[PDB]
């Protein structure tokens, strides 16, 4: 078993926010 | 003191007095 | 996936059968046939159905250590959508892999200037 | 190809209802509203008219035949046998319920969006209105694009009053509009040209009125509170 | 942003969907909690200073 730590976010929406 | 303090229809209405003053 | 080799070139999905395969130049997508699709280190990727589209998300970053997942954050870019509609309820690989099932959660995004997730 | 979908001469079951998916082209709905031959043109979450300009995702077209009375049970939160299990509407679909008579030509029954006694074909049509680049778009004419100046913009079915700019924000491609803490879209991506351009609305300010007394003269000055001379 | 029970939060896009007689109720539900909002504000900046 492999910790996921902080690894995988990926971007919700297509929406730009800055 | 001054540097350790820190759209719509909102607006922000300059004061009368200065800072200068 | 940690290899550098990328030996894995195959992804079958079932409860219709979603086959993905990178193959040669262009990935190419079968979910047969109701549908066509057109043809587009650690290689990181998530994959979810929503609503009868599959919505596939891929970063690759290079790896100090093959063993074990590389302490940081990272943000995974979408890369393709398709309307498919079909269940899944079952995957395969098609040839060290981790896989990581997802739950509903909330997050507090930062964003910089730039737009990429920071943390 | 509406027409297909309309006209096609075999129609499904009421309970194996098929959908079939429109999409990368434009659509005339006029040409529907027009046709008297269906006898309803409902629309539960859109006005006929407007769907001429608005521009969907994606539209799906449900076809199956049934009975007169069945045609009632269709329509969104409703409680109708045909409606409890045969076909289910989810409330708030955004969509249109087209029927027509078809006993002429036809003379099996038995979650939402899961699969007298004349009977008339029904074609139900869902339109997406989630935030992508929308395939489907109706009958317009584009205009050149105007910068630097306060104008009146609808782009790909979105309309709003704001001077146009260039925007240096490093749009990721997949990223279509960007927003503020407000609805609003603060950067819009040309349905064309694929720049990125920031908008800002047009100056905006109260006006003051300085009096002195009305006894004492009538002569006014006025103040515009944070607007440039150069503007007004 | 918040909807109030509206169909969208968005003002133009009711106006560019609905008809005038539906708009209406959509638009009176936006009307009515945005009014709520100010007079909150309103009330607190008056206790405040
Ligand atoms: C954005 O990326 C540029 C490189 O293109 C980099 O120089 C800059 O520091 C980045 N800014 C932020 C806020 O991430
Ligand atoms: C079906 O055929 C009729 C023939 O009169 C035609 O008028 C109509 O346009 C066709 N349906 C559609 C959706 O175009
Ligand atoms: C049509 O759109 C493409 C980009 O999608 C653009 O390159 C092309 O110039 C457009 N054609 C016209 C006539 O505007
Ligand atoms: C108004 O615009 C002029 C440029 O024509 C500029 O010099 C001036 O500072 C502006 N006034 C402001 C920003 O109050």
């Amino acid at each position: 078993y492999t910790n996921s730590f902080t690894r995988g976010v990926y971007y919700p929406d297509k929406v730009f926010r800055s | 003191l001054f540097n350790k303090v820190t759209f719509n229809g909102l607006t922000v209405l300059p004061p009368l007095l200065t800072d200068e003053m | 996936s940690t290899e550098k080799s990328n030996i894995i070139r195959g992804w079958i999905f079932g409860t219709q059968s979603l086959l993905i395969v990178n193959n040669a130049t262009n990935v190419v997508i079968k979910v047969c046939c109701t549908f066509e699709y057109v043809s587009q280190n650690l290689r990181e990727f998530v994959f979810k159905n929503i609503d009868g589209y599959f919505k596939i998300y891929s970063k690759h970053t290079p790896i100090n250590l093959v063993r074990d997942l590389p302490q940081g954050f990272s943000a995974l870019e979408p890369l393709v959508d398709l309307p498919i509609g079909i269940n899944i309820t079952r995957f395969q690989t098609l040839l060290a892999y981790y896989v990581g099932y997802l739950q509903p959660r909330t997050f507090l995004l930062k964003y910089n200037e730039n737009g990429t997730i920071t943390d | 190809p509406f027409g297909e979908v309309f006209n096609a001469t075999r129609f499904a079951s009421v309970y194996a209802w098929n959908r079939k998916r429109i999409s990368n082209c434009v659509a005339d709905y006029s040409v529907l509203y027009n046709s008297a031959s269906f006898s309803t043109f409902k629309c539960y979450g859109v006005s006929p008219t407007k769907l001429n300009d608005l521009c969907f995702t994606n539209v799906y077209a449900d076809s199956f035949v049934i009975r007169g009375d069945e045609v009632r049970q269709i329509a969104p939160g409703q409680t109708g046998k045909i409606a409890d299990y045969n076909y289910k509407l989810p409330d708030d679909f955004t969509g249109c319920v087209i029927a027509w008579n078809s006993n002429n030509l036809d003379s099996l029954y038995r979650k939402p969006f899961e699969r007298g006694y004349q009977p008339y074909r029904v074609v139900v049509l869902s339109f997406e209105l989630l935030h992508a680049p929308a395939t489907v778009c109706g009958p317009k004419k584009s205009t050149n694009l105007v910068k630097n100046k306060c104008v009146n913009f609808n782009f790909n079915g979105l309309t709003g009053t704001g001077v146009l700019t260039e925007s240096n924000k490093k749009f990721l491609p997949f990223q279509q509009f960007g927003r503020d803490i407000a609805d609003t879209t603060d950067a819009v991506r040309d349905p064309q040209t694929l720049e990125i351009l920031d908008i800002t609305p047009c100056s905006f300010g109260g006006v003051s009125v300085i009096t002195p007394g009305t006894n004492t003269s009538n002569q006014v000055a006025v103040l515009y509170q944070d607007v440039n001379c150069t503007e007004v | 942003s918040s909807n109030f029970g509206a169909i969208s939060s968005v003002l133009n896009d009711i106006l560019s969907r609905l008809d005038p007689p539906e708009a209406e109720v959509q638009i009176d539900r936006l009307i009515t909690g945005r009014l709520q909002s100010l007079q909150t504000y309103v009330t607190q900046q008056l206790i405040r200073a």
